[PDB]
């Protein structure tokens, strides 16, 4: 039991989060109210102190004579579902016959949705995002031709054996999930849960995963979060022999049940690499367009 | 009533007569880890006054040709006082912070600094300039400590992201004709309830001049910027030998 | 000890130097005990 | 509150009023040292000038908290920030801030 | 609300826009002599407005090489106005005082003055320097009047007592970057209920620079110090011819 | 500059505990400080001199 | 029910199957400092699990020709773990202890050790042998640390006091045919509520063979004695730089 | 406020001292009760385990057939008052005319009662002792002759100026306490309080008072407690000239209102120094007498 007064009157162990703000409903845009003229002293709503770090609480009712406007413009399309529940390209796998890419008939793809700029810049608006997903696989020939071929889409989680071939033993999918499809069918579409050991994925990780000295050898590890390495996507031509059709598998991901935290500045520079916020330092481009002078247009 | 402030935590006390206000980050004050959010079962140590107190790191000089500086948290306190021993002796760490930046100048001085908190401030590099080399930053750039590091390209924050949208995070301004202190209170921000203090840095602290310092020949040309910061609601768990990195 | 935190910044026309006057006292919890005679002031003999 | 003679360097009669105020000037911004003194009232040093340090001569044991008040006697336009650190015992003279 | 003050007593009025506060001496406001404390049986005259009013003595210049000045009360008003006639025509005297000291300077000026009230400020001398001569001060040093007298050794206040412990009496500071007036209200302090105004001086008024005046070449170098004082609750008893000393 | 002393306590400058003081102010009174016999005079009564 | 014991404090746990009992010193369990006994006003840090835990110092060998060993508290933990950092970073210290001594041997081994706690175990010296030299012990004999020091004359305990009356303090015996552990729980014992851990040692811990070890040629001749000790109700106050001595 | 469960269910701040024992009244010795014969199993009160570190709880009622004895022997003479409230020599000051000891007519004595073995071995039975005292000064000539002389016994606390002479300015005793006595009078006898900044004096101090390096120079500081340095005793011949009688002042201290803590082993070796538990290591004497053999007497 607690006897001394500094321990009885202590705020240690206050687990309850003390919040200043509260979320209120805003199904529509705020309505404008009627305003008249103001000719007094002391009350000066146009003057702010931006050094506070807050934003201006000035409205148009206090800057001009306004009318009543009953707004019925909905804020429903700015939600995170409506902004992210839109399938976009996150992956592309090529299965050729001759060449170097994948000349054996199988292809493993380390899952990362940071290889296509248009979906990456949408997620990197936040640093933490938690969601369930819906992946869709659009398979076709280079020319776009639909051909009579069977494939197997195996999810290889981390730790499970990756297939070293088409005739491999990992393809028996006794415990790993798999999808068999013909190219003549609609694209395969499966729903995936939130599968992180953490409470949210994170597109930016300011740190190293491992302890120890950090020399130039193990500097690749900077930024790598194992909580986002969700495993491997594998694909093959179901068969003991060589296929006759070249193939491409394109992967489209749609988020659902989205939560996000901590918005960030948006990428203005061209991406260069996967899971690396590097940029071209010689060819730094300004965020927008330029002028000849500041007094013109 | 709002330009004066006294910040007392521990055995430490800051006065300011020319303040703006206090920024409480994301409208959350720092707190302790609840039993629902917790997963580790060891009892954490909660040293109230020996680690939750104001620490003063160093002093950067605001010159005309300045570009900016960043500091990474909690790397700034991993070699300092009792905090940087509990953090080395333990494996897990949880804390908020109160950052407080000081820059004094006269009434005949002009300039502005953006003082901002950027979570998970991952550091990119110029990639050889051409963008072909997949270069990486060394350890003395991602965890630079209390000395901080000088921004090479502060327009993109050395991460390809514009400085102009950085007010979407926490921030204050130090406008020398209005204020000389900038006080931000940051909670613990991570996907996990605890994490390592030596491997992972939760956020960065940017100090960038948007408006450049100017004065006429005769005034005090040394305008220092001093970083002063206090942990809040600190918690440590998982005790073993002291390792530094 | 007294340390410079930032600097002593002054504009042009004002003097580059100032002075600080320290003033020392005791608090409401202060007590003294065991009255004696003082040591840090002494008298050369032959008064008047 | 009585005046604490921190700058107890001068001894000649010409400059004995200099013992009641100590200087603060423009530095290079390296966290430099202005002044250092002991928090001991009965010890032969700055506190001898105080009414506390003279009525403590007539007593053998003291207890309780002290109070040191510094006043800035510069221009209205002069600015500055200073760190005034009390170092409890065991702690030697700090070499830096 | 506290930096502004108007002091109205009699036909006189002082304004100040840059004040500190008013010091009420020993927590006693001036009062009149009670019938229990009184011993003399004559009826005293109590002229309300003709002697209780602000009198302005003279103006001392604060130079760089200043040492200090003292004035003795009520000797400063024994040749001035209606007070200095009732005091000469009578034998007994009782009054408080409101002292008010004025020193104006710019915001580019720095310096401090200790303005203190020392009861029974007996004036010693250097004793020949060697301490063998039993010298004595002349009359134009113990009762110097409205002109005041310049301290020779202000460290010991020309009495062998340290200036540093002088805040144990009444005092204010005139810090030029904070205030330009110093207002002290003194009651009658003596072992007796009345006393002579010409023979006995109740207290002294010290004005000493602790911090020296400094300014750069171009500013107003004449920084005057002006003493302005008002009797309070005055009382005179025992009427006979007018004697000056 | 007001001429008063600081009304600042240690409860407002540091995080403090409860201390129940039982230190007496009885030895600082003017009786206890002055009710102590000391030399005020010395008279010599010699034979020659 | 009495020969088995598990001592759990912190992240640490000792088992024993061949115990006697636990000695609670002077019938007082360790406690925290009350507000009546306290004089210092700073808030003390009370790190529950990071300093109150079992620490293992070293291992002394019980040979035939042994004389005894002593260890001084808290000097044994001033360079060890989080305790020896809070103790260096702070000026004040208060704690109890649970000492636990280990010596294992067979059933064909015989011997006895007196394991005792001597408060304020001041170390004297032989005084030149003749008693004329006023010699003094060096620092590596009064504060010998975790290595401990070998008694020169254990009859008088190197202090002129007889070993035979040492059962008047806390003690246990390790009789190898009965027990192999000795557990003593010591409260904070001092005239003051707190004190320095580096300058002052509260008590000593003596391990002396009264009966000598004996075994026949073929048995395990290495019979180690291991000291294992846990702070209890620790408290630290007065924070400044880390000083070691 | 406290929210987490480890903080609500915490014993941190338990200032109350948990005691196992309780002091009961024992004004007399314990009475003996009647006992008979015992011839059972299991109950064996003669067998102990001394390894526990406790003392035997065996009584004579369980070892022999005993009678009833109604004891009326009082334990009143073993108290700490009755054991210590007995004046003994703690100091001796010599004031000769010619020689080296004190040839000027004044003598300062640093107060320590550890210079006489018979009172020292009584106090060093404990490590902490708190008491008020009663000092008594028996002044006389070397021969024991009482002579017509006036003296002044000044208590010089720590910090106060010590007198450098007989004509000194410290002797004015304006604030230090003093006693004037003629040798023809009864011995001066004054009562003294507990004057330590601590809660008890301490005869043993395992530590150093000062921080810093501890080399062979400042090794005298080992064992020195400033809480026991209670100051200085000073004595003079009241006069401007030289006295005609040699003198000795002997000091006798009687404790009253005694409290003691933590008993220790008693000194068996001859003391050698003041506030130093040194011993002669070559001539170590056993605690008692010896025999020719163990089977004889
Ligand atoms: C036939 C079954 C196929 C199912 C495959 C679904 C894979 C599930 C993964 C979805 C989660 C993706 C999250 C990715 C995060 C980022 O790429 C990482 N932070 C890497 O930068
Ligand atoms: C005329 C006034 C004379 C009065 C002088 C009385 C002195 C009071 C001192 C009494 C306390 C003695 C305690 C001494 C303790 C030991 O000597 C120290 N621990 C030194 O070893």
């Amino acid at each position: 039991g607690d006897r001394v007064a500094d321990v009885i009157e202590s705020s240690i162990g206050d687990s309850v989060s003390r919040a200043l703000t509260q979320a209120l409903p805003a199904p529509t845009g705020q309505n404008t109210q009627v305003s008249s003229h103001r000719l007094d002293t002391g009350e000066v709503p146009a003057l702010q102190a931006a050094e506070i770090g807050a934003s201006s609480n000035t409205s148009d009712e206090s800057m001009i004579e306004t009318r009543c406007v009953l707004n019925s413009h909905s804020t429903a399309e700015t939600t995170l579902d409506s902004f992210f529940s839109r399938a976009g390209l996150v992956g592309e796998i090529d299965l050729p016959l001759e060449g170097t890419t994948n000349p054996n008939g199988y292809a493993n793809w380390d899952i990362d949705i940071t290889g296509y700029a248009q979906m990456r810049r949408k997620v990197e608006l936040f640093t933490y995002m938690r969601f369930d997903a819906e992946f869709t696989f659009v398979a076709c020939t280079p020319t776009g031709q639909v051909v009579p071929q069977l494939l197997q889409y195996m999810f290889v989680p981390p730790g499970a054996p990756k297939p070293e071939s088409r005739e491999s033993l990992a393809w028996q999918t006794a415990t790993n999930p798999s999808v068999f499809v013909k190219l003549t069918d609609p694209p395969a579409q499966v729903s995936v849960p939130f599968m992180s050991p953490a409470s949210a994925y994170q597109w930016f990780y300011d740190g190293y995963p491992t302890f120890g000295e950090h020399k130039q050898e193990k500097d690749l590890e900077y930024g790598a979060c194992p909580n986002n390495m969700m495993g491997t996507f594998s694909v093959r031509t179901v068969g003991s022999s060589k296929s006759k059709y070249p193939l491409v598998v394109r992967i489209y991901m749609r988020m659902k049940h989205v939560r996000a935290w901590i918005p960030r500045p948006m990428r203005n520079q061209n991406y260069l690499f996967k899971a690396n916020p590097n940029y071209a330092g010689n060819s730094i481009k300004p965020t927008g367009t330029s002028r000849s002078a500041i007094t013109t247009l | 009533s709002d330009r004066v402030a006294q910040l007392t935590i521990g055995n430490s006390t800051i006065t300011t007569q020319e303040a703006a206000n206090i920024i409480v980050g994301y409208g959350e004050w720092p707190s302790y880890c609840s039993d629902d959010d917790a997963t580790a079962v060891d009892k954490p140590t909660r040293p109230d006054v020996s680690v939750n107190r104001f620490y003063t790191l160093d002093t950067k000089l605001w010159e005309k040709s300045s570009k900016g500086w960043y500091w990474k948290f909690p790397d700034v306190l991993t070699e300092t006082g009792v905090f940087g021993q509990n953090a080395q002796f333990h494996y897990l760490y949880r804390s908020g912070f109160c950052i407080h930046v000081q820059c004094n100048a006269s009434k005949f001085h002009q300039g502005a600094l953006l003082v901002a908190i950027l979570p998970e401030y991952v550091i990119g590099t110029v990639a050889g300039g051409t963008g072909t080399e997949d270069s990486h930053p060394p350890y003395k750039q991602t965890q630079p400590g209390a000395d901080g590091f000088e921004l090479q390209h502060p327009y993109v924050l050395d991460a390809g992201i514009p400085i102009s949208q950085l007010t979407v995070c926490h921030h204050q301004r130090i406008n020398l004709r209005t204020n000389n202190c900038a006080t931000i209170i940051v909670p613990y921000m991570n996907t996990l309830p605890f994490d390592s203090a030596l491997n992972h840095c939760n956020f960065g602290l940017l100090v960038v001049p948007i408006s450049p310092l100017d004065f006429d020949q005769g005034a005090t040309p040394v305008i220092p910027i001093t970083i002063t910061l206090a942990p809040m609601c600190s918690e440590f768990a998982g005790l073993r030998q002291a390792v530094t990195q | 000890s007294i340390w410079y935190q930032t600097n002593y910044v002054v504009p042009i026309g004002a003097p580059n130097t100032a002075y600080i006057i320290a003033l020392a006292a005791a608090q409401k919890n202060f007590t003294m005990k065991l009255c004696k005679d003082t040591s840090h002031i002494l008298q050369t003999a032959s008064i008047q | 509150e009585t005046i604490l003679e921190v700058n107890n360097v001068p001894t000649n009669a010409t400059s004995l009023m200099e013992r009641l105020r100590f200087p603060v000037s423009a530095q290079a911004g390296k966290g430099e040292l202005c002044a250092v003194f002991r928090a001991d009232p009965g010890r032969d040093g700055p506190w001898q000038s105080t009414m506390l340090g003279q009525l403590c001569g007539y007593y053998t044991q003291w207890s309780g908290s002290l109070e040191v008040t510094f006043m800035f006697t510069g221009s209205f336009m002069a600015t500055g920030k200073m760190l005034i650190a009390y170092t409890p015992p065991g702690g030697p003279l700090p070499k830096d801030r």
